[PDB]
């Protein structure tokens, strides 16, 4: 069944686990037209497909082509989000293949289902947390090859950057999961705090800057720090 | 006109015959059925004054043989059997009619409530779902499960229904999986129909089967069937013409014949709802949406 607090360090066995968030599968801007109607106009999007143990992310960009003269667009972005996982899983050796796929949002489970019909032992489970994937596009590298992507495209990342070098995978997803949870309360403030001293730069092949274990430290406190502040404000208390 | 006798009535029954039913009390002269339509299969089943658990009943076509019932002291049932004897029968019933220890099947002249509910229903299909090849008539009791419950134990026992599965490789084409998900039309027409039932008659003398034993022994298997097999159609955005105008009407003598008490048991709330206001067909089903809205608002 579902993913939750009770059962969070599953998440960190040797069991080969995927969550999959679609919410930035179909993204638009909204307009006026001419006539004063309104319209959207599709961006290029993707599904943020993780494996929480290694932090090996599958991002598939989808490009603005697989829209065009499709109906229901919210709709068939689950589908075609349960389409690109199932192609995923084909792709990889059986030996790669997940044991579960965690789906962020319950529209999921259908859709992926049916897609994994010919995995009948590949578990579909939804989550009841509240998980900040949404805030994927507030890291510079990712927003930046969605947005360049001309045609449909994987690009592989590790989002821990070296970090299992130094901490266990259950520390270093609370960190991504502090990050992200930041930059989705305060995208201006988090993005402040990780690049205010300029010293301590990105390598060209990571996504977050090379603090120590101490900067790291009060990196994580700044973050805590900027999401309690906005929850004060967001509720007056 | 035919006769189902009956040895005695040696236990307190609540008797059914068809949507009829009477009460006979332990050692009753009670000596059987008379004046029962040809034409239909007929259902008698049995409740026992002392057990209101297990209903149990027979499914019969007087055309197929000659059948009586017998209290079987051992089993603690009674029993449907076949007299191969044609001349020890019609003496049987000729001295129990003479005797008038019978009742008559009290069919009201105007009334087609049976014809309507068994339009599609034949005992060669019956005996095909319910397996015990060595009797003409066929078993079914409260507590029998489906061939697709025991998927999810004795298989001699079972209701071998059709298994719907509207997540399964049968209802979804590789490379169809949205367009057959969201429009079950290639699942009804082309797998169900043309593939296995092979017309629209054999489908719906199943699903009108599935619905009476889901009434008659709030069989829930049979309950799980029906409410399938309607939701395939209705999920369908092609159908043929006549087979929706069919449909309408064997739902709506199903509704008007429900008891208004076991509404709460035996309709699902989500299928109905779907089917009458957001299914491809919600607005194919006129006659049965009017007698639903009228009798069951607060399902609705």
């Amino acid at each position: 069944g579902a993913m939750n607090s009770s059962n969070y360090a599953e998440l960190f066995n040797n069991d080969i686990k995927l969550f999959v968030d679609d919410t930035n599968v179909y993204r638009v801007t909204v307009h006026k037209t001419f006539e004063g109607n309104v319209a959207t106009k599709a961006i290029n999007g993707c599904i943020f497909t993780l494996n929480p143990k290694t932090g090996h992310l599958f991002l598939k960009i989808i490009h603005t082509s697989v829209w065009a003269g499709q109906k229901r667009l919210s709709q068939l972005a689950k589908w075609k989000t349960a389409e690109e996982v199932s192609a995923l899983v084909r792709s990889l050796p059986k030996e790669e293949q997940p044991k579960q796929i965690i789906v962020t949002r319950k529209a999921m489970l259908d859709p992926l289902e049916v897609h994994m019909l010919d995995f009948p032992n590949i578990a579909i489970r939804p989550t009841e947390l509240r998980l900040p994937f949404s805030a994927a596009m507030s890291i510079d590298k990712l927003s930046d090859v969605v947005m360049k992507a001309t045609e449909p495209q994987m690009v592989l990342f590790n989002i821990y950057d070296d970090w299992l070098d130094r901490i266990s995978s259950y520390t270093a997803f609370s960190r991504l999961t502090l990050l992200l949870r930041a930059l989705k309360t305060n995208e201006e403030s988090a993005k402040m705090i990780l690049l205010s001293d300029p010293t301590i730069t990105i390598k060209s092949y990571h996504l977050w800057p090379s603090f120590t274990d101490e900067q790291w430290i009060t990196i994580e406190s700044q973050m805590r720090d900027l999401i309690l502040t906005e929850y004060g404000r967001k509720y007056n208390v | 006109m035919n006769t189902v006798p009956f040895t005695s009535a040696p236990i307190e029954v609540t008797i059914g015959i068809d949507q009829y039913s009477f009460n006979v009390k332990e050692n009753q002269p009670f000596h059987g059925i008379k004046d029962i339509p040809i034409g239909h299969v007929h259902v008698i089943h049995f409740q026992h004054a002392d057990n209101s658990s297990m209903r149990y009943g027979y499914w019969f076509d007087c055309r197929m043989g000659n059948f009586y019932i017998q209290y079987d002291p051992k089993d603690g049932l009674y029993k449907m059997m076949e007299e191969r004897d044609g001349a020890k029968f019609e003496n049987i019933v000729h001295n129990f009619k003479e005797r008038q220890m019978m009742v008559s099947y009290p069919k009201i002249d105007e009334d087609d409530t049976w014809y309507n509910l068994t339009e599609f229903v034949q005992m060669d299909k019956i005996r095909k779902i319910v397996r015990k090849d060595e009797n003409q008539f066929s078993y079914v009791d409260s507590s029998m499960t489906t061939v697709q419950e025991n998927e999810l134990s004795d298989p001699a026992h079972s209701l071998n229904y059709t298994v719907i599965n509207f997540k399964s490789r049968e209802a979804i084409r590789p490379g169809h999986e949205m367009e057959d998900f969201l429009d079950k039309s290639y699942y009804l027409n082309t797998v169900m129909l043309q593939g296995i039932f092979k017309n629209s008659s054999n489908y719906f003398g199943e699903l009108q089967f599935a619905f009476l034993n889901a009434m008659f022994f709030g069989n829930y298997g049979s309950s799980l069937q029906w409410h399938a097999m309607i939701e395939l159609i209705c999920s369908s955005a092609t159908v043929p013409k006549h087979m929706l105008d069919k449909l309408d009407e064997i739902l709506y003598y199903q509704i008007k014949t429900l008891p208004e008490q076991y509404s709460d048991i035996l309709l699902n709330e989500r299928v109905w709802n779907i089917c009458l206001y957001s299914s491809f067909q919600k607005n194919s089903l006129h006659n049965t949406e009017k007698i639903m809205e009228n009798k069951y608002p607060e399902l609705l």
